């Protein structure tokens, strides 16, 4: 037959395709009203605030306001250390630190070792 | 290069296009004919017919704006308003 | 921009240049080697007994 | 350095004695011709350093970032001269003040010939740029941000004190020349373990190195534009100097102690450039940039070798000089639009073509444009580490690509794009400003003619 | 001008053109109009120039430094003499630089003046650069960022004891 | 789904939107155009032999199954008209669009040189500031309790009175400026 | 001596000098293009004529003329290095300039900004002629970094656009990685060698050179648009056609496959680079022209074309070949500058309608664009006598009797037959066939400037092949006795692929439907490559740098370990400290506490 | 700005939830907040995870180039999905196809040209035969040292 779309994190689902959109039940018309009506309040409100003649300046957007300090500021007072913090501050805070310096302190012994018996390849090396 | 357009031409060549469907009639044909009203079509032929305006002035207008092109001079005022006539 | 274009052969780094100029000249002709291998006169050198 | 210490001690009085509303042009008039009268400190040598008395002397080290210093506070006083129109003659009077003392005071500390000097000059720089913080910031928890850089340069300092003082009872001076000519090596035990962490992690903290650094996002946003170009331009480079002076008396343990400090930098600026990637506040990005700069400072200076240091002197005062120029791009768009949020100005091309030619410009010296200096720097630092081990090409090629990866964006959002709608107040590009940015960008593009006096010591 | 030892070059070989066909070749022709119309303007220009530096000459001099005891012949932390001595090791340092820099030169422009044949024509260049970047790396290798005469000298005693032990090993 | 007025899409718009979707992009499979017309006219009678429904169930699921069909059969690379957002030319001298109120930071002699033009500007800025008053004062008592419903604002009702918020559309910037 | 230098010191000078003219300048420019155009052409010729000296001699040399930097003991300085790579492809990139200035004045004269235009554009090329005549590899960095900058700004020339901007932010990204692999090879040959110049670098001649080489390598996949990072040529398709033309065809792209020819004498002692080369440009060539079958958009299709030349051109140097991928270069650039030249002109006749499945009739309404089409299409496949059959029908005859890949050569054949496939395709739908542009018809092509120009580079594509294939000195031994059947391939393969693809497109003018395979999806959405990456790559990224870099660490754990750890202790054990009652009689049995302890649990009187 | 306008914790209640959509202007059940695994989300509300892209372009937005409403509470990672940026449109294909189809056609050549470097093609004809001891002296040999000669006869 054909070949049904499995949705993914980085591929959605298509809008025409949902079930719920095609749902004709009362609950839903008076949701898609409600969000309607608070659309069309918040509309009349920025062009209410827009077309004013006498206003020369920024016209205040309370939501971009909200936005920058939950992402900045709220972080902190909102923050409970339990196990699943503490597993990911330990897996990514200092688990490629130790990695990298393993691996480097590896190499580097391996090239003062390969130095100090003298075969390295060090002829034309006089910038460091 | 990019010659401008006329209303008056605009609405001549909506009536060319409109005047060479074969669905319709070269002699009631107006300029304030209702498509279903005063002619008598479909709404399949009403969205076929707005496909072939936007197949004509090689642009796409939009289904919401599309349902209430519904007059020959509602499809001129809509092209008025999207080209910038009278300048 | 006149000031930093002119500053008067700065930190000898041309002279030492012209030095050069003279000093393999010098190497050139008395057949010595173009340079030591150590910095310092090797006579005047007592390293620790072993 | 009494021909430089006693003009700026009369300058102290000459914006003390003029009127309202000469203040400026006086102080602006007599500011450059003390520059002007900066550059005679560029009789250096190959060799040796140029002294002058007891107390202070200059090399090849030191004199850019004197010269940077005293250029950058005239460009301060524009900076700084229209959001304090409203305030106070008095207060007005106090804050051109406090700049002055600060660069009477740095002027003071970047020539000082003993250590401890040094030092208690280092700590003395802290008063009036926390005053300038907690006074004239504009943001409502600045008392958070100058309480916090105070501390850390405090909890910092004071063990690099002891230290010092250790050292100088230890062996018997604290001169540089002496220190030059007295140095001895320091065995591997753990006193000079933890002489090593007493002698480095004031510079560390005021670098900033990756973990301390919290205290840089914070007081380069509340701040004013002339607090966040002295704690962006010069005092990172102040204990980037600091440690290039005492890095001298930790040999050779240092060559297995700054192990994991290094890499504590060769990880982390990867993921806070990460955070310039998802940062929604522009004075933040710039100083997410910042530590970018200086962790690679870091690394450079650390690994002691030769073109490291000239790539960390270079890269020092590029990156000073693009890092003050985007501050006051960054208060120039603030001022216009009286929000810090990147998201809400956009399409500023279409109204602004002269500040959107200067915010290319400060972007693409951001990024490392050739043959500018911070090309000639980071390039340096790159061969000097790849000297050092293979694999950390890496560790700053990647980085390559998320520099960019920001500072383009940067140039996007803020310029390209749909102007917003709402946003009516966009005034033509002011005569100051656009002397200023010129003030900011012509001497490095000067510079990047002649970079051999900025190249560090050993040149 | 320049020194001919100190930069050398081998003489010129330049072979006559002979014309093989019967059209003109045009390189000629832009040459004589090049010396026609350019040559001589500059000539006289410089000839002029020339003039005006002949009737008002200076002149100037090379600096010179005689020699101090070196830091081997210095008393330990003590600084008058041995300040002196890092002082004359440092402007060694940096006409040994500017040495190495007249070698690389030579290579260079033996390369490019021989072209093709730079395997078989510079193999003296070539040797003489490996000579002296031994030399160098013996010298001023490993030294550090905050390198000084002490530590060039404790190079030196480890470079010669590690002589004495491989002449010892192998006897 | 997300309209500006209507606050759902009812059957027959979303039949319409379907039927205009598959004509774009069966055209874009048959780009020569007797092959198209004769695949337009067969999709026509397709649509044409379940035209007349009388059960709503019926027709939801046989929509449903027609939808999959055609993102069974969609071009993958759909026909975009120029000046429609994916095409090509979209949205390009929307970089040129400069707002007019720019106009009101000139300087004085650049000016002078326009004379009427800003003559005929300062009577439509007056004009504008003369009619926000009765404009809002119109849109204060229409608006019933709650705030509007839809997103449609009223026209404009008295005579000399002009439409309630109609700065920012009728001064818009040209197309082509 | 004295005439070349000068003249080519002029040569640059003249270019230079409109910049410095326009960044001076006070009033409105009468006809500025037409200036910066008579400039074009006048250094076209100046630096022609010690082109023409050098075929005549045979003289190259090195002008190191400003003393720079003299860092340690490194020197850097302001070095020219003439010899036949630039000698050869300087002019012919000035002619295709000086065609792209006409095309440019034509084309963007409803542009008010286009002084800025064509200061971005010359300005570019001298970052390119920088890039070509680079002695040291910092002068190389210079161009490089420069034509990746300039080729972003020229790519958001339309900056409201957001497409433009994110193709641009792409480009930079994979100009970026590029330049990893480029600070990479320059970091080992400073450290191993040092030097950062040609001649010491080609005179030392390192035996472990593998390291360099993949360096290189990585360059080169970065800037010439290879496979891993091809997507953004084919993406910057958005910017104006003058510059798809001159910059993302022609002179650009190419920059990596000119430093690998630069660096012939390090790669002809080491198979294991020759064999990576030859792999990444079989492989680039066949999945570009696999995109290039089944598209649309007729720019995207001539930018899957050059992608897929570039690819052909990296498997010819694989093959120790460097001199026949230069006249591949020098061969290549005149006829995909006139097959873009003549797209664009086409374009703007038909109000900007860019899908070819708009098109057609286009045979007779367009008569010289026809022609230039068809010429170029033919010069693109190997027609003999023309441009190309002097360079890529020979990079065939060294494809085939050599010690070379199988695999390789078999899909550099079929890519040959995808390329006579794409091009006779875009000759079926857009010259040929039936009209289907909307009924308004504008076509004219009747302006001087246009007509002029691609008669210009109609005569180049014509003669300019025959000139540089018999006017090059013989630079290495071309192969002679080679069996008939190898002789033939190139004109089979070609043959071949004209006769099967008039024969789908035959099969596509029938009146039938079909459902699309699996491998017209694979072939229409680029291999699936932008599709899938584009949309994991970043989207991996930045979740990395928002719930394990921003939020997780530097403002939650790190604020949590030092100084919150501490306030919070202080704070507590201060509130114990200062919660007294105020009671003395507490304070005195405290005290007598304290003296006990003190007397004996410590013993503080001995 | 006023401090009860302003994101604040995590609500547990019906009647925090609901005061959170007052000030958030959403419904009460759309208002559905991250879970409280302490990771500072606060009260921010979860929108669907969907680029700008996917709203429909032909509604006229106060903002055109984001594709958002004036005070149209944003998602929690709106720099993540803007146009220029990370998008979630849906594909002609599905995306597990896309990527096995992807590896499986990048493996099969890469094995392709591993056989094919282990099989090579050539001429058959033998090796280039080179004067003067396969050119000892031009290689950069030592002209006091004679190695082996080499000497190439006729056939």
């Amino acid at each position: 037959s054909f070949p049904k779309y499995e949705p993914s994190r980085l591929a959605s689902l298509p809008t025409t395709l949902d079930p719920a959109e095609y749902d004709i039940s009362s609950e839903t018309r008076k949701a898609q009203a409600e969000r309607l009506a608070i659309r069309s309040r918040l509309k009349r409100e920025y062009q209410l605030q827009y077309n004013d003649p006498s206003r020369r300046g920024v016209v205040e957007d309370p939501a971009l306001i909200r936005w920058t300090c939950a992402r900045s500021a709220n972080v902190y007072p909102n923050f409970r250390p339990n196990t699943k913090t503490s597993l990911l501050g330990a897996l990514f805070g200092i688990g490629p630190l130790i990695f990298w310096y393993y691996v480097f302190k590896t190499d580097r012994d391996r090239k003062e070792k390969l130095i100090q018996e003298g075969k390295l390849d060090r002829t034309f090396n006089i910038s460091y | 290069d990019a010659p401008p357009l006329t209303l008056e031409g605009i609405k001549d060549r909506v009536l060319y296009v409109l005047k060479l469907y074969d669905k319709i009639d070269p002699e009631k044909l107006s300029v304030n004919s209702h498509f279903m009203k005063d002619l008598g079509l479909d709404s399949l032929d009403q969205v076929e017919i707005i496909m072939a305006m936007e197949d004509e002035f090689g642009f796409e207008i939009p289904d919401i704006d599309a349902e209430k092109l519904m007059c020959p001079q509602e499809i001129v005022d809509y092209i008025a308003d999207k080209k910038d006539v009278y300048e | 921009s006149t000031f930093v274009a002119y500053l008067p052969d700065y930190r000898m780094q041309e002279w030492a240049r012209r030095e050069a100029e003279r000093l393999v000249k010098y190497r050139e002709a008395h057949g010595l080697p173009l340079m030591e291998s150590n910095c310092f006169d090797p006579s005047k050198i007592q390293l620790p007994e072993d | 350095m009494l021909k430089y210490i006693i003009p700026t001690m009369m300058l102290m009085p000459l914006t003390w004695l003029s009127k309202n509303s000469m203040i400026w042009i006086n102080t602006t008039l007599h500011s450059l011709l003390i520059s002007l009268t900066s550059l005679l400190l560029l009789n250096q040598f190959g060799d040796n350093s140029l002294n002058f008395s007891l107390t202070f002397f200059s090399d090849s080290l030191s004199t850019p970032l004197l010269i940077l210093t005293m250029w950058l506070l005239p460009l301060m006083l524009m900076a700084s001269q229209h959001h304090l129109s409203k305030e106070n003659l008095a207060r007005k009077k106090l804050f051109i003040s406090m700049l002055i003392l600060l660069q009477l005071f740095l002027i003071m500390t970047f020539t000082a010939t003993e250590l401890i000097f040094f030092y208690i000059m280092f700590e003395a720089t802290l008063v009036p740029t926390l005053i300038i913080i907690t006074r004239w910031g504009n943001q409502t928890e600045r008392l958070n941000a100058g309480l916090y850089f105070l501390f850390y340069t405090l909890a910092g300092s004071l063990p690099l004190l002891v230290a010092l003082i250790y050292i100088q009872n230890t062996m018997g001076s604290l001169n540089f020349l002496i220190l030059q000519y007295w140095v001895q090596p320091m065995p591997n035990s753990w006193s000079n373990t933890f002489m090593w962490l007493a002698c480095m992690m004031a510079f560390m903290v005021k670098m900033p190195l990756y973990g301390l650094h919290l205290w840089l996002p914070k007081a380069h946003v509340e701040a004013p534009i002339a607090g966040s170009m002295v704690l962006a331009a010069i005092l990172l480079k102040l204990g980037g100097y600091g440690m290039m002076r005492i890095t001298l008396l930790l040999n050779p343990i240092t060559d297995f102690m700054a192990y994991p400090f290094i890499m504590l930098s060769l990880w982390g600026m990867i993921m806070t450039s990460s955070i310039c990637l998802r940062q929604t506040d522009l004075k933040s990005l710039i100083a997410y940039s910042s530590v970018s700069h200086m962790a690679l400072v870091i690394v450079a200076i650390l690994i002691q070798t030769p073109w490291s240091y000239m790539g960390a002197t270079a890269l020092m005062i590029a990156h000073g000089l693009t890092s003050s120029m985007l501050f006051c791009l960054a208060n120039s768009n603030y001022e216009r639009v009286h929000s810090r949020t990147m998201i809400l100005a956009r399409g500023l091309q279409t109204l602004l073509p002269l500040m959107a030619a200067w915010w290319l410009l400060a972007s693409l010296t951001n990024l490392a444009l050739p043959p500018s200096i911070n090309l000639i720097g980071e390039l340096f630092v790159v061969m000097s580490t790849f000297s050092w081990s293979n694999i950390t090409i890496i560790l700053m090629g990647l980085n390559m690509v998320i520099t960019a990866l920001y500072s383009l964006y940067m140039l996007i959002t803020t310029q390209r794009g749909k102007h917003t709608h709402h946003i009516n107040n966009i005034l033509p590009s002011f005569t100051r400003e656009n002397a200023l940015m010129s003030l900011h960008m012509l001497p490095l593009l000067l510079l990047s003619l002649n970079p051999k006096i900025i190249l560090g010591p050993l040149y | 001008s320049w020194d001919k030892d100190v930069y050398p070059e081998p003489p010129r070989r330049t072979p006559a053109p002979s014309p093989q066909t019967s059209l003109p070749n045009p390189i000629t022709y832009l040459t004589k109009a090049f010396d026609l119309l350019v040559d001589r303007p500059v000539t006289l220009v410089r000839e002029f120039i020339e003039r005006q530096h002949a009737k008002n000459k200076y002149y100037y001099y090379h600096r010179e430094f005689r020699r101090v005891p070196d830091i081997t012949e210095c008393h330990e932390k003590d600084v008058l003499c041995m300040f002196e001595a890092e002082m004359q090791w440092k402007r060694d340092y940096k006409v040994d630089q500017e040495i190495v820099n007249i070698i690389q030169e030579r290579l260079k422009a033996c390369q490019q003046r021989e072209g093709e044949s730079h395997r078989q024509n510079c193999a003296k260049e070539l040797q003489q650069f490996t000579q002296v970047v031994k030399a160098y790396q013996d010298r001023y290798h490993d030294l550090g960022a905050h390198y000084s005469a002490r530590k060039c000298l404790a190079k030196q005693k480890q470079r010669m004891l590690a002589e004495r032990k491989a002449t010892k090993e192998a006897a | 789904a997300f309209l500006p007025s209507a606050a759902y899409l009812t059957h027959q718009q979303k039949v319409l939107q379907l039927y205009k979707r598959a004509l774009r992009h069966l055209e874009s499979r048959c780009v020569h155009r007797d092959k198209y017309r004769y695949f337009a006219c067969l999709l026509r009678a397709r649509f044409d032999e379940h035209k007349n429904e009388k059960d709503m169930v019926k027709a939801t699921q046989l929509l449903r199954e027609a939808e999959k069909e055609f993102w069974h059969g969609q071009h993958p690379q759909p026909y975009i008209f120029p000046e429609s957002p994916g095409g090509t030319s979209y949205e390009r001298y929307e970089c040129y669009k400069v707002p007019e109120w720019c106009l009101d930071d000139w300087h004085p002699s650049e000016k002078a040189m326009y004379p009427d033009y800003f003559a005929k500007r300062e009577q439509w800025k007056k004009l504008r500031r003369e009619s926000w008053e009765r404009e809002v004062k119109q849109l204060q008592e229409e608006t019933p309790v709650g705030g509007p419903r839809t997103e449609a604002l009223p026209p404009a009702r008295k005579q000399g009175d002009l439409p309630p918020l109609w700065w920012h559309i009728v001064t818009r910037p040209r197309e082509r400026p | 001596m004295n005439l070349f230098s000068s003249l080519t010191l002029v040569t640059l000078i003249l270019l230079t000098m409109p910049i410095a003219a326009i960044n001076f300048n006070t009033h409105k420019f009468t006809n500025y293009p037409l200036y910066v155009k008579t400039t074009i052409s006048c250094a076209f010729i100046t630096s022609m004529i010690p082109t023409m000296m050098f075929i005549h001699t045979g003289q190259e040399m090195i002008i190191s003329n400003w003393h720079w930097l003299t860092i340690q003991t490194l020197k850097l300085s302001l070095s020219f290095k003439m010899d036949f790579f630039s000698m050869m492809f300087v002019p012919v990139a000035l002619f295709v300039t000086w065609s792209i200035m006409e095309f440019s004045m034509w084309y963007m004269h409803s542009d008010p900004n286009i002084n800025q235009f064509f200061k971005y554009l010359l300005l570019f090329l001298i970052t390119m002629l920088i890039l070509v005549t680079a002695n040291n590899l910092f002068q190389l960095f210079i161009g490089w970094e420069g034509v990746g900058i300039m080729s972003f700004l020229l790519i958001g020339w339309w900056y409201g656009r957001t497409d433009a901007n994110t193709a641009a932010l792409q480009a930079i990204l994979y100009n970026r990685i590029g330049d990893i692999g480029f600070i990479l090879a320059m970091a080992w040959f400073l450290i191993n060698l040092n030097t950062w110049d040609l001649q010491q670098i080609f005179m030392l001649n390192p035996n472990d050179s593998n390291l360099p080489l993949m360096g290189l390598i990585l360059a080169a996949t970065g800037k010439s648009a290879q496979f891993g990072l091809h997507p953004w040529l084919p993406s910057a398709m958005e910017g104006p056609t003058p510059v798809s033309a001159l910059l993302h065809s022609s002179t650009m792209v190419v920059a990596g496959i000119f430093l690998l020819i630069r660096f012939y004498p390090l790669t002809e002692n080491n198979k294991f680079g020759q064999s990576i080369m030859l792999c990444l440009g079989a492989m680039t060539t066949l999945f570009t022209a696999m995109c290039a079958l089944t598209q649309n958009d007729i720019k995207k299709i001539i930018a899957f074309s050059t992608s897929s030349q570039l690819g052909l051109m990296m498997v010819t140097i694989g093959i120790n070949q460097p001199h026949l991928a230069f006249l591949h270069i020098c061969t290549h650039a005149f006829f995909k500058a006139m097959l873009f030249m003549c797209s664009g002109s086409i374009i703007h006749s038909l109000n900007d309608e860019q899908d070819i499945r708009k098109m057609g009739g286009l045979f007779k309404a367009m008569p010289f664009t026809t022609t230039a089409l068809i010429i170029g299409s033919l010069a693109l496949t190997g027609m003999p006598f023309l441009t190309g059959f002097y360079s890529k029908d020979l990079i065939i005859e060294s494809a085939n009797t050599s010690y070379t890949n199988a695999w390789a050569l078999l899909m550099t054949l079929v890519a040959t037959s995808f390329t006579a496939i794409y091009s006779t395709r875009i000759i079926f739908f857009a010259l040929l066939g039936q009209p289907r542009f909307p009924t308004l018809i504008n076509i004219n092509e009747n302006n001087p400037f246009l007509i002029n120009s691609i008669k210009r580079l109609l005569i180049g594509s014509l003669f300019a092949g025959f000139i540089i294939s018999n006017n090059i000195p013989p630079m290495t031994i071309p192969q002679m006795t080679m069996p008939h059947y190898l002789k033939m391939t190139a004109l089979t393969v070609t043959i071949l692929g004209f006769i099967l693809a008039l024969e789908i497109s035959n099969t596509t003018h029938y009146l039938k439907f079909n459902y699309p395979s699996n491998t017209f999806k694979f072939s229409n959405l680029l291999g699936y490559y932008p599709t899938i990456m584009h949309r994991l790559t970043p989207y991996m990224n930045l979740t990395m740098s928002q719930k394990s870099a921003s939020s997780l660490l530097d403002l939650i754990w790190l604020e949590t370990i030092l100084p919150k750890t501490i306030s919070l202790a202080q704070m507590k054990m201060s509130t114990t400290i200062t919660s007294q009652k105020g009671l003395i009689k507490l304070y005195f049995l405290s005290f007598l506490i304290t003296i006990l302890i003190s007397t004996t649990l410590l013993n503080f009187h001995e | 700005i006023t401090k009860d306008m302003l994101p604040g914790p995590y609500p547990k209640t019906p009647e925090e939830r609901a005061a959170a959509a007052k000030k958030y202007n959403m419904r009460v059940e759309d208002y559905e907040p991250y879970p409280d695994d302490g990771m500072g989300y606060g009260d921010y509300p979860k929108l669907p995870d969907r680029s700008q892209q996917e709203r429909d372009p032909w509604y006229d937005w106060d903002h055109p180039d984001l594709r958002l409403n004036w005070g149209e509470p944003m998602h929690w990672d709106l720099d993540m999905y803007i146009r220029n940026r990370v998008d979630t449109s849906p594909t002609p294909v599905n995306w597990n196809l896309m990527c096995k189809h992807l590896f499986g056609f990048v493996a099969f050549m890469l094995f392709m040209f591993w056989v094919g470097e282990t099989y090579p093609t050539y001429q058959p004809v033998g090796p280039k035969q080179y004067p003067y001891n396969n050119l000892y002296l031009e290689r950069g040999g030592d002209p006091n040292k004679e190695p082996e000669p080499v000497v190439h006869y006729e056939i």
